[PDB]
DNA sequence: AGCGGCCCTTGTGTTCAGGAGCCAGCAGGGAGCTGGG
RNA sequence: AGGGAACCCACU
DNA sequence: CCCAGCTCCCTGCTGGCTCCGAGTGGGTTCTGCCGCT
């Protein structure tokens, strides 16, 4: 995804326009559930990766199981999926959020 | 627009040249160089309207320039004088493609050699 | 005037090789990655003197799908290409059982010659290129996105998937620089992949008209 | 109501046109139902050989070379016309600038021929040369520069003022005088 | 109003004193409809016959009598756009004409006389529609207006000393734009005072008051020089809509 | 004294004008910054500027510091008269006052020539408004009539009245514009 | 430096698909050493900007010279007799009318031109029928003597001069009137690369800004980047690169116009406008001509413009 | 060399054009509508000053010393008569890009000397 | 009583929103082909 | 049951 | 076996047509008449 992004944005501008404010959603989740950053968390990182995969499968812009619809769906949400994967990392979920 | 006016000039110029040009081009047959010609590629006709005798004269001027350079710097060998002059003439012919430009280049080389001799 | 012409010929040959490779013809890697020194070695270095001669640059390539399909790329010497040279090229193609050819002219081509090219389309598909156009590869410009030619099966799949009619797709002119580069005629559909700041990637289809 | 001042020579430049520089004078008599007669003296933009000065007169639908106009007024010799146009004979730049106009007008060497030429350009040229000359003379007497004079025997004053207009055009073309401003008050009444 | 060019609608430099800079409609007719300044006067016109008679009586040489060789070093003289002759001493001719106009012996106050020094033309205008304004005369860095003139003006109700007496005693002068191009105005008499580095020191006229450049509607604004100019234009537009 | 040499891409007059404009703009900026520094926390100009309710720092500078330079068509006040901006100056005066530099604040008040030059400056903007209105209005109508019938269809494509495909997905991603937000990609800039 | 049209005028130039923009320009990026050092950048600039003979000439003068052996100028006579050593030519085929052209040393050194190149261009444009002779550069003045080899010859030489000054090109491309050269101060024009450490870096490199548009010739030039070199004229982009290239370039120009003031408009609106303008394979101008040529319908068209004409055709 | 003037015929006062005597090969100035000829001396028949290096002092007239709107300086005395005051102005003429140069004219009524520094 | 007929004053006569982009028609130029020598 | 055309001024 | 017209296409200019922001509030003047059929 990093290589794909560097190809898409040849310059060094990382400001993009995307639907969901993932950082603010994580902040809201931290405030709602009283997350203590100073204690170990009970979130299995494999849980994080599996959840991200299922979520990515749940966000469809071009529906259809044929190869054309599959490729169009992958293209439509490519940038948002890259953002989601790089934000909902197992490592970031463990040591940052 | 500009190109149209340009070709306007072109048609005027060509008809004026024809008015100033003879009906038949009186082609003066190229003079074959004498076997004693020290000019490389003396039989070439690459440069139009250039005579072998003109090349011989240019090589003679190069010879005089080299002689002046030698007497100023006291060059030892003499055969080198002739070889260098012939090489210079052949190089000038190879580079230039028009008689007037050829003559100008030869004169420029002569001036360069003269200045070098003056420097010592 | 002598090295400049050799450089121009090398650039034209490199662009033609890239075009042929992009069209699906079998071109070796050395031909694509040929330097100016290699061009001066294989060919001449005094184009005005006649070495190399434009007749010496003629290149024949063969399609990967079937070796029978071959394409010429002729380099006429005359600045303006008339009917007689087109007739000579057509005679050579008929003798050699070739169907496609590319003509890279220097200054241009007569209107009658263009009409002749158009007339015999169903028999001999031969195209026309200005060497000023082939001095660079337009497909490498940052503005030009990735163009691909869709096979009839792929176009049928596309129309079935989107329930479209060919006249409902966006259009690309047959005289478009990229259309000429890929040699796509009317009725063919071209797929265009381009980056997108909103979606990441985007594929759009254009019908050649 | 604002209008542009009359009887004053204005030189404006319009490079998006056929004329590089264009003089202008809205000559109007002291009192007359006839509106102001506008005369132009314009220098052709480069692009034959030199730059030719033409004169656009009222009731003539084709621009005529200035030297033809000066000959129609009764000044045939080049010396007299240049005396009326170029006041300093030791300034060769103006002479070089005016040479093309003299070259343009060489076949027409007499007043009657010039009048016939001017009449031929008229709106309604007559098949008879006499009536064409009559029309041209009438136009020059009454329509060209009314403010200078409308009666007869005013040819010298007309020639002097037209030469002054040509001189102003030449000065503007040579860069010796700034072009007039259309928004400048004082050029307005 | 259809034309969208901004040049005719712009406030030209020459409108100074003649036309109000502020008052103008802000709609489609912005800059095309203007208003006179307070002291601006538009001339009504007069016959050039007395001026031509004086010039002929003067050293001026007719256009017909002269020879073309004499025009190179001579000064062309125009009267209402008619080249009437040439002269040899433009400076003293202009001095005489200015003296006559100030005395009003033969030239009325409305006549505007412009000498183009770089060129060699003297243009005399007696036409109508020439907007002008009155300016004080300065001779040698001193106003011609004195304390006695003000003393007489203070009693105009009794001694019948009006503005026409100022204009007739050569203390004030009507200047139009063409002639205003050739004058050297002092905004205030302070500019005539000696300075460590004199700016001009050759002033020819002085402003009666710089605030006379405004019109009827922009003349009621208090402290209009402390406001942004569009505000002054808007008030000029709104002073006509006030109820009184 | 012919001791000034033109800069690349410019002529001598352009270079001189650039130097003068640079000097005067720097002076205006410095005086404006000094004006900002002088203000107290109780100042109401600063109160309305800091909150963003109304006004800017340029307004404060003009009210307290110099008003600045008045330009007509992007250049200093032109020589409307013969080599003079007004009949109160000498011929060929390129100084700050002559060409329309206002050194007085609005509180101090403008001098007559400054008042006239500022009036010219304001007239420029008034005309600009009066003309831009119609030009932009025609442009807007033309755009609307060009694109009025394009809409999102039930197959999610964007098509015009003729039912021809304009976009296969709206915005190439098929999302409405009112719900997207600015965000930052965290994997683009970082080094390996 | 160079005036660039922006705002509503540029927007009108864009959506109208004007063929004659007020200020067309190119943005030429250089490839190799030309990008780093300014000398080779200046070389390329001179190779681009048009240069007619009138831009380097000091003054021309048409003399009458009966015998070239003895000319009317002492220095010219000396140099000519140095040149005229033999009857290497045909004496009969010579005209006595000389055209002496004095060039400008400053301009020639600025363009790195020489008498040899000018003589070459004169010969190419006029052929061998003329005769041009030039002195050495080390001389005090740059002088060229032109004659016609054998309507009068006088006016003929005058016309030859009046043409040579203007139409003849010594360097550059015809339609490029001026070419500025500068180092960009903003990362939008700087060369962005990804270092060996995988981090973005912005190299500063010389770029050229032309005043005309000859995009094809400029792109084909050596030492000119053909990947990043672009134009602000969209008709030229369409003619040279194509419909997708002009789509992207039109979007770029619209974004520049809109965001020059710092304002933001969502990308999808610009994308939709550009798609509508380029969906049919040609530049559909946002005008009566562009819009009413579509296959929309007479009632659709009549509401826009040309009501009665549209309905009469229908 | 400089710009070439124009000569007028002695019998008709019309412009004389350059021509060549074929047999003698000498430049003549011959009238076109008459049969008059004159001997040319300069031998230069045309001049074009592309640089336009015109000495603008030739375009200045001492009359400008009477202009009240021109600035006057006492630090640039005139060399001819030693007067201390002079009016200074600029080129203000087209065909001069480097037109910030100052030209001085003596204020003395009779001197009228024009110079440049 | 109502139709002829319109006055544009120069029947010959100044600008009836004027200028900017598209489209259409005319004349010129040249490529190529074909009937005579 | 009832109008219109033209022009001018002005407001946002 | 070339020469010189003639046909057919393409170029360039020149001439003509259409368009020129959205609403709103006031006001005044004018929408025939004159000769003799
Ligand atoms: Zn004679
Ligand atoms: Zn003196």
């Amino acid at each position: 995804d990093r290589e794909v992004l560097r190809v898409i944005f040849p310059t060094g501008d990382s400001k993009v326009v995307l639907p969901c404010n993932l950082l603010r959603m994580i902040w809201n989740a931290q405030k709602i559930f009283h997350i203590n950053p100073r204690l170990p968390s009970d979130l299995h990182p494999i849980k994080v990766v599996e959840g991200v995969k299922e979520l990515s499968k749940k966000l469809v812009i071009v529906n259809g199981d044929d190869p054309l619809s599959r490729q169009a769906q992958e293209n439509a949400t490519l940038l948002f999926n890259i953002h989601l994967r790089s934000t909902l990392c197992s490592r970031r979920m463990a040591e940052e959020f | 627009r500009d190109e149209a006016h340009k070709r306007e000039w072109n048609l005027f110029y060509q008809k004026q040249m024809q008015l100033r040009k003879g009906k038949d081009p009186k082609i003066e047959e190229f003079v074959p160089p004498d076997e004693n010609c020290p000019l490389k590629e003396a039989s070439s006709r690459r440069i139009p309207r250039l005579t072998v005798k003109a090349r011989e004269h240019c090589l003679r001027l190069l010879e005089e320039a080299l002689s002046s350079n030698r007497q100023s710097t006291r060059t030892a060998d003499e055969a080198d004088l002739r070889a260098k002059a012939v090489e210079l003439e052949h190089e000038t012919f190879r580079n230039a493609k028009v008689a007037n430009l050829y003559k100008a280049s030869v004169l420029k080389k002569v001036a360069d050699i003269h200045r070098a001799s003056k420097d010592g | 005037d002598d090295e400049e012409e050799t450089y121009r010929l090398w650039k034209i040959r490199k662009t033609i090789m890239q075009l042929c490779h992009d069209r699906g013809y079998l071109v070796t890697q050395d031909e694509l990655d040929q330097t100016l020194e290699e061009f001066k070695a294989q060919f001449g270095d005094k184009p005005s003197e006649g070495r190399p001669r434009r007749t010496d640059l003629t290149v024949l390539v063969a399609h990967n799908d079937d070796p029978t399909d071959q394409m010429f790329v002729f380099f006429p010497e005359e600045p303006k290409v008339g009917i007689k040279t087109i007739k000579v090229y057509c005679q050579r193609m008929q003798e050699e059982n070739i169907t496609r050819a590319l003509i890279v002219v220097q200054q241009g081509m007569t209107p009658s010659a263009k009409q002749s090219l158009v007339d015999m389309a169903p028999k001999y598909i031969l195209e026309q290129f200005l060497q000023q156009e082939l001095l660079i590869n337009i497909t490498e410009h940052e503005l030009v996105p990735e163009h691909v030619v869709m096979t009839k099966e792929e176009v049928t799949e596309l129309l079935a998937r989107y329930k479209l009619r060919e006249n409902q797709l966006p259009r690309i002119q047959a005289g478009d620089p990229v259309a000429r580069y890929f040699g796509i005629k009317r009725g063919q559909v071209v797929k265009i992949i381009r980056p997108s700041e909103t979606a990441g990637r985007y594929i759009t289809y254009r019908l050649v008209q | 109501q604002e209008k542009m001042a009359t009887n004053t020579v204005y030189v404006f430049a319009k490079k998006d046109s056929k004329y590089a520089y264009t003089g202008e004078c809205r000559s109007c008599l002291e009192n007359s139902s006839r509106p102001t007669s506008t005369i132009w003296v314009s220098m052709l933009a480069r692009g034959a050989i030199g730059q030719r000065i033409v004169a656009t007169l009222p009731y003539i639908k084709q621009e005529v070379p200035i030297i033809i106009v000066f000959r129609a007024l009764g000044f045939v010799s080049d010396r007299d016309i240049l005396e009326h146009i170029i006041y300093d004979f030791e300034d060769p730049e103006m002479m070089e600038m005016v040479k093309p106009s003299l070259d343009e007008a060489f076949v027409i060497q007499e007043q009657n021929v010039a009048l016939n030429f001017i009449g031929s350009r008229g709106a309604k040229p007559g098949v008879t040369k006499e009536k064409r000359i009559k029309y041209a003379k009438e136009v020059l007497q009454k329509e060209m520069l009314p403010h200078v004079g409308v009666s007869d025997f005013c040819e010298t004053k007309k020639a002097y003022f037209l030469g002054y207009m040509v001189h102003r055009l030449l000065l503007a073309a040579l860069g010796r005088r700034e072009l007039d401003d259309r928004d400048h008050y004082g050029n307005k009444r | 109003r259809d034309g969208k060019l901004a040049k005719p609608r712009q406030l030209h430099n020459t409108l100074w004193g003649m036309v109000c800079p502020a008052e103008t409609p802000e709609g489609h007719a912005v800059g095309l409809v203007k208003n006179l300044a307070l002291m601006a006067y538009i001339s009504v016109g007069s016959q050039p016959s007395p001026i031509l008679e004086f010039l002929e009586e003067w050293s001026m040489e007719n256009l017909e009598e002269i020879s073309p060789a004499a025009i190179a070093d001579a000064t062309k003289i125009f009267v209402n756009g008619c080249w009437v002759g040439i002269h040899k001493d433009p400076e003293q001719l202009m001095n005489t004409l200015r003296k006559l106009r100030r005395q009003m012996d033969i030239i009325v106050s409305e006549v505007s006389m412009i000498r183009d020094i770089r060129e060699r033309e003297i243009r005399i205008y007696t036409d109508a529609g020439r907007i002008c304004r009155p300016l004080l005369i300065v001779e040698k860095q001193k106003l011609l207006l004195k304390k006695r003139h003000i003393d007489q003006l203070k009693e105009r109700e009794y001694n019948n000393y009006s503005w026409q007496d100022l204009v007739a005693s050569g203390v004030v002068e009507y200047i139009d734009t063409l002639e205003e191009e050739t004058v050297m105005l002092a905004m205030t008499p302070d500019d005539l005072q000696e300075k460590e580095v004199a700016y001009c020191s050759t002033y020819t006229h002085c402003e009666i008051h710089p605030s006379m450049i405004l019109g009827v509607c922009a003349s009621i604004i208090p402290f209009p020089d402390h406001n942004q100019s569009p505000r002054n234009t808007y008030q000029s537009a709104m002073g006509k809509q006030a109820m009184g | 004294n012919n001791e000034l040499e033109p800069t690349p891409g410019n002529t001598l007059r352009q270079t001189f004008e650039n130097q003068v404009n640079r000097i005067l703009n720097d002076a205006r900026d410095k005086t404006g910054s000094s004006a900002q520094k002088s203000l107290s926390e109780y100042n109401n100009f600063k109160s309305m500027v800091v909150s963003g309710a109304k006004g800017s720092k340029i307004n404060i500078s003009q009210v307290i510091a110099v008003v600045g330079q008045q330009n007509v068509e992007g250049k200093r006040i032109p020589f409307g008269f013969k080599h003079r901006t007004l009949p109160h100056f000498i011929k060929d005066d390129y100084g700050p006052e002559s060409r329309g530099f206002v050194e007085n604040s609005y509180l101090a008040g403008l001098t007559p020539t400054e008042f006239f030059f500022h009036a010219m400056g304001g007239r420029e903007g008034l005309i600009d408004t009066a003309v831009k209105t119609a030009e932009t209005g025609y442009i807007q109508r033309r755009l609307i009539k060009s694109m009025e019938s394009v809409m999102v269809k039930y197959d999610a494509t964007v098509r015009n009245s003729i039912n021809q495909v304009v976009q296969l997905r709206y915005g190439e991603d098929g999302l409405a514009g009112e719900s997207v937000e600015f965000q930052n990609l965290a994997t683009l800039k970082p080094s390996n | 430096a160079k005036n660039v049209t922006l705002g509503v005028p540029r927007l009108k130039e864009l959506i109208n698909i004007s063929k004659k923009p007020k200020t067309p320009s190119l943005t030429v990026f250089l490839l190799g050493q030309s990008a780093r050092d300014a000398e080779r950048a200046k070389d390329i600039l001179c190779r681009l900007e048009h240069t007619t003979l009138r831009k380097v000439t000091a003054n021309t003068a048409i003399y009458y010279d009966p015998n070239p052996q003895s000319t009317v100028v002492a220095e010219d006579q000396e140099w000519v007799n140095v040149y005229y050593e033999m009857p290497d030519f045909d004496v009969a085929r010579i005209s006595p009318w000389l055209l002496r052209v004095e060039l400008d040393r400053k301009h020639m050194t600025d363009r790195k031109l020489t008498m040899e190149q000018i003589a070459e261009k004169i010969n190419a444009g006029f052929g061998d029928d003329l005769n041009c002779i030039f002195n050495d550069d080390n001389a005090e003045k740059l002088v060229l003597r032109i004659r016609i080899m054998n309507m009068d010859d006088d006016v003929f030489l005058r016309c030859i001069e009046s043409n040579m000054l203007t139409d003849m090109t010594l360097q550059g491309i015809e339609q490029i009137s001026k070419v500025y050269m500068h180092l960009p101060q903003t990362d939008n024009k700087k060369k962005i690369i990804i270092t060996e450490d995988g981090e973005f870096k912005a190299l500063q490199e010389w770029i050229l800004e032309t005043d005309g548009v000859s995009l094809m010739r400029v792109l084909s030039e050596k030492d000119v980047d053909p990947v990043r070199t672009t134009s602000n004229d969209i008709v030229e982009i369409f003619t040279v690169l194509g419909i997708e290239a002009v789509r992207k370039a039109l979007e770029r120009e619209l974004y520049h116009v809109i965001s020059f003031d710092g304002s933001y408009v969502n990308y999808r609106h610009l994308a939709l406008l550009c798609d509508t303008m380029t969906c049919r394979g040609h530049l559909m101008a946002i005008t009566r001509h562009g819009v009413n040529r579509q296959d929309t319908g007479p009632l659709m068209k009549c509401s826009f413009e040309e009501t009665v004409d549209v309905l009469m055709e229908a | 060399p400089g710009f070439v003037g124009i000569r007028f015929c002695q019998e008709c006062n019309n412009m004389l054009y350059p021509k060549e005597d074929k047999e003698n090969r000498i430049l003549l100035y011959a009238c076109r509508n008459c049969d008059y000829q004159q001997e040319a001396d300069n031998s230069c028949i045309y001049v074009n000053k592309i640089t336009h290096e015109v000495d603008e002092l030739t375009q200045i007239i001492a009359d400008v010393s009477q202009d009240p709107t021109l600035p006057r300086t006492e630090d640039h005395p005139c060399q001819k008569c030693g007067h201390k005051e002079a009016v200074f102005f600029q080129s203000h003429s087209a065909r001069a890009e480097d037109a910030m140069r100052l030209y001085y004219v003596c204020t003395a009524p009779h001197c009228g000397h024009r110079w440049t520094e």
